């Protein structure tokens, strides 16, 4: 019985080494935390600049429409497309609407 | 050293102070350097100062064990000592940041806009949750001014064709303090709403006992941890109570109703504590401790 | 002091057992968030339909960017959860190893108990063997001869 | 109960009364809870007595 | 044996703290309930 | 008075059976309100305008 | 270590060792600068024994 208990101890030790190996493989993964973090940082900066450019385009198209209809009172780009509640997402859908 | 009772007793007192709190001598030296007693030799401590040091060590070690933070981790979080060498992480940050930034933006006067610009790359390099969280970290670091640099100074230093003679020290110090603040926030699991309120208020919501508010030390870190625990315990009305505390409209009746306490108990607690208005977390903490006892 | 003659107390004590564990909860904390503001727009040189087409293409690309951002955030969060799970498994594995070591110690203590039992049995065996081999001693033999 | 006099159960009263203390200990409540019970039962009188 | 049982109690307490940390991480997640709720509310209004 | 006792028993039994704390049910049903425009209300108004 | 700026003080601070122990280990091992993993390994083995 004591032999069986000692081999159970060794079984637990092997399980601990296995968890170590899983963690190290997760950290040496190609698509790891550093890769994802840099990718989303770059995409967030790009999205931030692109929203400014896109809203400028929307405003100048609205100016073209105002000129065409000779009605300066129409307003469609009301602002708030980039809202803090959603970290800037749905700005494209708002501008499409 | 002179071999007498006094000197031997001083050394034995230090060893006892380590042993009773389960610290090595190195860990005790680190915690002492972080404590508000650093710069003062323990032999030159007053008879009323020594119990204060003992109680501080006890409370800090208890908090670290409870929150599962090692002494090495807290030392890395709070130490002012820095490597002084530009690291590969900072190198990648600068190389990624330089194309997406301009001298006009660097010399602009809107620190909020500069933080908004710098937020995504700081979040990427610090593995933070969101650019909003990184922006508030940047604003906190700007308030601190680690190496005398502000956000505009950091931006100007980034905008240099490797023209870093000894400004490398300022740059790495700013980056080190920023990473320390981000790591402290991640360790505390502080929420973005709490960080936003505190940083926008300049840590006047958190408060400080006889210190200027907003400093980065182990005492303000412990206060932040306790404040976060209280906010978590408040539950669903937590956001509204935090908003009322960011404003100056938090009253004894509202606090009692939110926390489920008795209004007479809360009123007597304020009267006994000597606080008349729940201005800050310090006042709220004092009232709650009186209620506790 | 109300004790027995050998010192055993004559009263059963009570302790008023500590009042249960404590449940701890977390909650979402939300803060006031604003939106962007708009600036006066420039007058382009093209008529409305052409600018409408160009703007529509740009907005479609912005929508693509937003979708990619959301997907990448989701995958990063899932990876973070997996890493936390593995670290917690490490901590639990350490505690389990300690518990199994104590089980081994318990088996060793049982072996020691068996050693004491065998010592008692062997003492009985030697006593009874010595009694049996001696059989009838000299006093009993003397009495029978008398 | 063969007292018939008025005891103030106001928690904010300096130099509390033995009758109030004995009532609190008998009911198993503190001063604030005793004030709550008095308000709820409506046995309260002038000067919170 | 009593020592082993006490460390089993501590094991259970550690597991409970682990589930608490999991829930807190889920709530501090970037793509959390509030973010998803606001995103689908805005998208539902836009779709309408 | 017996009606009050029976109602109290019914409500406490229902809360235990349905796993609803007394604090939670009081938050559900109380007419008392904070009186302040909370950040959730602020975000709702700013998204709705 | 890829550069040649790794010092005994920085190594001790990073590894959590004592600066006196690290300095004595370097002097005993006979290495004067932590130029490579061989020197670092030798110093660590002296510290270990």
């Amino acid at each position: 019985r004591r032999e069986a208990a000692q081999m159970q101890v060794e079984y637990q030790e092997t399980q601990q080494a296995h968890t170590q190996a899983q963690l190290e493989l997760l950290q040496r993964k190609f698509t790891n935390k550093a890769l994802y973090s840099w990718m989303r940082g770059k995409l967030s900066a790009i999205y931030y600049q692109f929203f400014d450019l896109t809203q400028s385009f929307c405003l100048m198209a609205q100016e073209a429409l105002r000129r065409e209809l000779t009605d300066n009172g129409v307003t469609f780009i009301r602002g708030g497309a980039w809202n803090g509640t959603t970290a800037g997402l749905m700005a494209g859908e708002t501008l499409l609407l | 050293i002179t071999l007498s009772v006094f000197v031997i007793s001083s050394l034995y007192r230090l060893t006892l102070l380590a042993r009773v709190h389960q610290l090595t001598v190195n860990e005790l030296c680190m915690l002492y350097g972080l404590s508000p007693f650093n710069g003062k030799t323990t032999a030159s401590l007053s008879s009323g100062e020594l119990p204060r040091l003992v109680i501080w060590l006890y409370q800090v070690t208890q908090w670290l064990t409870e929150a599962e933070i090692t002494t090495e981790a807290i030392w890395l979080l709070c130490t002012p000592e820095f490597s002084g060498n530009i690291s590969p992480e900072i190198s990648n940050l600068l190389n990624n940041l330089r194309p997406s930034i301009s001298e006009d933006m660097a010399q602009s006067h809107n620190r909020e806009l500069q933080a908004e610009i710098l937020a995504p790359f700081i979040a990427a390099t610090l593995h933070l949750a969101s650019p909003d969280m990184a922006r508030y970290i940047l604003l906190w670091t700007d308030n601190l001014r680690p190496g005398g640099l502000d956000i505009a100074g950091f931006m100007t230093l980034v905008l240099k064709e490797s023209l870093n003679a000894n400004e490398t020290t300022q740059l790495v110090q700013f980056c080190h303090v920023m990473a320390q603040l981000s790591l402290s926030v991640q360790t505390l699991r502080l929420s973005e709403a709490e960080l936003s309120v505190l940083v926008i208020s300049g840590f006047a919501v958190l408060g400080a006992k006889n210190q200027p508010a907003g400093q980065h030390n182990i005492d303000t870190l412990f206060s932040l941890y306790r404040f976060h625990q209280w906010i978590n315990g408040l539950g669903n009305p937590g956001s509204d109570t935090l908003d009322m505390l960011r404003q100056q409209t938090l009253t004894a009746d509202r606090l009692a109703s939110v926390m489920g306490l008795d209004i007479s108990m809360v009123t007597q607690a304020m009267v006994s504590a000597g606080v008349n208005q729940l201005q800050c977390w310090q006042d709220i903490n004092t009232v709650l401790q009186w209620i506790d006892v | 002091h109300n004790l027995s003659i050998d010192g055993q107390p004559l009263s059963l004590a009570i302790y008023a057992e500590p009042t249960d564990p404590k449940a701890l909860l977390t909650s979402m904390v939300q803060a006031s968030q604003g939106g962007s503001a708009v600036l006066p727009g420039t007058l382009s040189l093209y008529r409305f339909p052409v600018m409408l087409e160009r703007t529509r293409n740009l907005v479609a690309q912005l929508t693509q960017f937003g979708t990619s951002l959301l997907s990448m955030a989701e995958h990063d969060d899932a990876d973070e959860l997996t890493t936390l799970l593995l670290q917690q498994g490490m901590e639990l594995a350490t505690q389990s190893i300690r518990i199994q070591q104590r089980t081994v110690d318990e088996v060793d203590a049982d072996i020691a108990v068996l050693a004491e039992s065998r010592r008692s049995a062997q003492n009985r065996l030697e006593k009874y063997q010595q009694l049996y081999d001696e059989d009838i001693n000299h006093g009993e033999q003397r009495a029978m001869s008398l | 109960e063969a007292d018939g006099n008025t005891v103030s159960i106001d928690p904010d009263e300096e130099q509390s009364t033995f009758a109030r203390s004995a009532l609190m200990r008998g009911l198993g409540v503190n001063s604030g809870e005793l004030y709550q019970l008095g308000k709820l039962a409506g046995v309260l009188d002038a000067q919170n007595t």
